[PDB]
Order: structure tokens, then C-alpha cells, then sequence
């Protein structure tokens, strides 16, 4: 879950 | 110690330079990019492990974003202003059935920043304690993220007590409207659930997924 | 200016000294009116029109008793002592369905409030301020209403920065529950609406009024 | 309304 959120967190 | 109130600044210049209800999910949407590349220019907000980054701002998003858009408000005459450049007045927001939460935010919100006249220094560090939610349920390491709400509004008060001599009481009334702020971050997100539920107003992905569960 | 932290403690000691939800709301609707009585012992809060008065006291009446019972369950173990003199242990209330909330009490407010020593004076301050909601829809003067809460919270934290000068974010630290609060108030406030429509549970005369309309 | 609260804020 929180897809989109971990992806932008992590760039 | 080591919070700098111009980092926070920064980071609130860096990000921001027909329905009225679908326009504000539709910016809703927009600003949740936003947030997280601000939220990253916050001190030592990166250094947290991902995973309690992702609670803190799963916490207060909501907050986060009504605040700011209250602040950049402030100029308006009887409504809000969207980032998406969108105006949108009191009668508008009233004949689409969100009057009542419509007017707390102008009301409890909007007028009083405008009255005392906030700073955008004093959002960002205001949105900052938001975002160092010690409270927020699954912190690996609460007490930390109490650590930094601390260091944030020790360098706010500073800053107050030292911009606006003659206001002492100035930090304190910027702390008064958290609350004010919790419950109407509370009541849109009630609305926000009802019209997922319902089906009409159109839902954008990354504001759909901060409506999950938890 | 003329509200002194000595009425406000004053106040706090002149009136304080089996379904685990049964027994929480008949003590609710018991300290109702004690909140009465403690108000007026609030200064300036007789000055006051009598309809203001009844704004204030509906729209913060469940903050203010939250607030009171958290304190005074400090030295409890994993529960809440009630005004009954009855205590509510966690898996009691678990057993009852309210565990979520009951947990959110005695992490939010109770343990915080046990950790920094929350003293019997600052409590008042802030029951004071809860008391003092400028923010309240209705009132016939809200910038007096505000007027009287800033002169609180400016005698809050010079009794602070007096009384504990080791801790200069003593007075912020103490601001900073009223969010929690506010929350922690609302969601209370669902549970008594529902209680109310189900049925079961009984709510006294001076409760069931305050579960009126507005 | 509220008939019991204004009662006890009178006496
Ligand atoms: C939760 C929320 C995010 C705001 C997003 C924006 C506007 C961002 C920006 O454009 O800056 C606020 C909402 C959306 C849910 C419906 C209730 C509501 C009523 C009145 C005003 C706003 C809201
Ligand atoms: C709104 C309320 C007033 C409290 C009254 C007291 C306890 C007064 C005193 O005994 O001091 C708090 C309630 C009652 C509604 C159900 C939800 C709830 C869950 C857990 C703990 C409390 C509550």
C-alpha cells in the first residue's frame, strides 16, 4: 500500500 | 538546535510561487506532489526512516494543505484561492453544499491569518509542527519526532519574539489555531470520504491513496 | 491584565477534591454541572452575557471534562479514574468497544501529561483558554472573548517561565495538547451521538441537553 | 432549550 508515496519519498 | 527558520522558509518558496467542489479534489490532488518535495526540504525530515515519513505525512496532508491555502487566501475577498489558479468564493462553495465547512475555513482560518497578518515564515514553521506529529500512530521512534517538533517551534517563537517585539503574545496566538486547524482538517476529510463513497466528483490517484486505510 | 493564575487554581481546587461506558457517561453528566460552577469561579467569565456564556460552556463542556479526568488519572495504572471514583481499566474499556478512543486518552493525554508533570495550575490555564473559544458560533462579542483568552495564556506561561525556568518550551509544549484534545473531543462526541440513537447506554437530564441543537 | 444550563448560570 501507499504506492505512489514510497516512490516520491524515495527519488 | 539546528533548525534553521530560513530553511523552513525556503522550502515554502521553493514549492509555491465547473463543479467548485471537483476543482478543489483536483487540486487536492495537484498539491500532494507538492507537499512531499516541500516536506523533503524540512531539516532532518529525510534522515527518517521511509517508513515514518510516510505516517507523518499520511497524518497531516490534510492539515498541511488547508493551511496553505488559507494563508494564500488571505488577499481574497470572500472565498479561496486554488493552486491551481482557480478562485473560489463563499456563494460559489455555498450553492454546492460545503458552505458550512466553506465559511469555518474563512471564518476560524483565512480572516484571522489575515488579521494578525502571518508571515510566511511563521506558516512554515506552523505546517512543520504539523508535520512532526509525535501523536501519529506507528512511529518506529515518536519520542525523535517529538525531538524535532520541539527544536522547530523554539526557533518560531525566537523568530516572533524578535520580528515582532511589541506582539509578545504573538507565538502563543500562532499555536491557538492548530486546534482550530485539526478540526476542520477533521470535517474535509469527512466530506472527502462521503464523496468517494457517493461516486460523483472525479478522484485523482495519489488523493484516492491517502484515502486508504489506515 | 486581572486574571491572575491564583483564581484559575482557585478555581481547579474549589470543585474537584457496570458497563464501563454506563459509568463514564453518568459521571459525565454528574461533572456537568460542577463545570458550571467551575466556570463562574473562571474571572471575568460571570461579566459575561448570560447567552455567551451558554455558547462557551456547550461548545467546550467535552474538551473541558476530557482534559480534567487525563489529569486526574495521571497516577493510574492502564485506566482513568472517574469523578464517581470509579476506575475504568484499558481492557475494561476494551471489552466494551470504546478501546480505540480509551487508548488514544492515555497516549495522547494522560501518559503526556504524566511525563512532563503537568501541575494542577497549568491545567486550569488551559481549561481556561479551552473555556475562553473565541471561535465560538454565536457569541455576541467573540474579539472580547479573545481578548480574555490571550490574557490567560499570558499569565500561563509567565507562571511557566517562573516556575520552571529550566524549561523554556514548557509553555509551547503545554499549547501543544489542545490539538489532541480537540480531536480526542470529537471522536468522543460521535460515541455519546451514537450511544444516543441506539438506545442502550442511559444519558442523564444535564447530558442528554448538551446533545441538543445545535 | 438548553432550559438546565441557563437555570444554573442565573442563581
Ligand atoms: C482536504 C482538502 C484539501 C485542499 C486542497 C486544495 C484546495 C489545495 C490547493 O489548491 O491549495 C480541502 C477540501 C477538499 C475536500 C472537500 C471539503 C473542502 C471544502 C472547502 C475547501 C476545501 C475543502
Ligand atoms: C465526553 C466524555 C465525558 C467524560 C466524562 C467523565 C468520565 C467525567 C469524569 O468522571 O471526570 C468522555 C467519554 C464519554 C463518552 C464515551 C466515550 C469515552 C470513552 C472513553 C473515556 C471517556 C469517554
Amino acid at each position: 500500500k501507499h504506492k505512489i508515496l514510497h516512490r516520491l519519498l524515495q527519488d | 538546535e539546528d533548525m534553521p527558520v530560513e530553511r523552513i522558509l525556503e522550502a515554502e518558496l521553493a514549492v509555491e510561487p465547473n463543479d467548485p467542489v471537483t476543482n478543489i479534489c483536483q487540486a487536492a490532488d495537484k498539491q500532494l506532489f507538492t507537499l512531499v518535495e516541500w516536506a523533503k526540504r524540512i531539516p532532518h525530515f529525510s534522515e527518517l526512516p521511509l517508513d515514518d515519513q510516510v505516517i507523518l505525512l499520511r497524518a497531516g496532508w490534510n492539515e498541511l494543505l488547508i493551511a496553505s491555502f488559507s494563508h494564500r487566501s488571505i488577499a481574497v475577498k470572500d472565498g479561496i484561492l486554488l493552486a491551481t489558479g482557480l478562485h473560489v468564493h463563499r456563494n460559489s462553495a455555498h450553492s454546492a453544499g460545503v458552505g458550512a465547512i466553506f465559511d469555518r475555513v474563512l471564518t476560524e482560518l483565512v480572516s484571522k491569518m489575515r488579521d494578525m497578518q502571518m508571515d510566511k515564515t511563521e506558516l512554515g514553521c506552523l505546517r512543520a509542527i504539523v508535520l512532526f506529529n509525535p501523536d501519529s500512530k506507528g512511529l518506529s521512534n515518536p519520542a525523535e519526532v517529538e525531538a524535532l517538533r520541539e527544536k522547530v517551534y523554539a526557533s518560531l517563537e525566537a523568530y516572533c519574539k524578535h520580528k515582532y517585539p511589541e506582539q509578545p503574545g504573538r507565538f502563543a496566538k500562532l499555536l491557538l489555531r492548530l486546534p482550530a486547524l485539526r478540526s476542520i482538517g477533521l470535517k474535509c476529510l469527512e466530506h472527502l470520504f462521503f464523496f468517494k463513497l457517493i461516486g460523483d466528483t472525479p478522484i485523482d490517484t495519489f488523493l484516492m491513496e491517502m484515502l486508504e486505510a489506515p
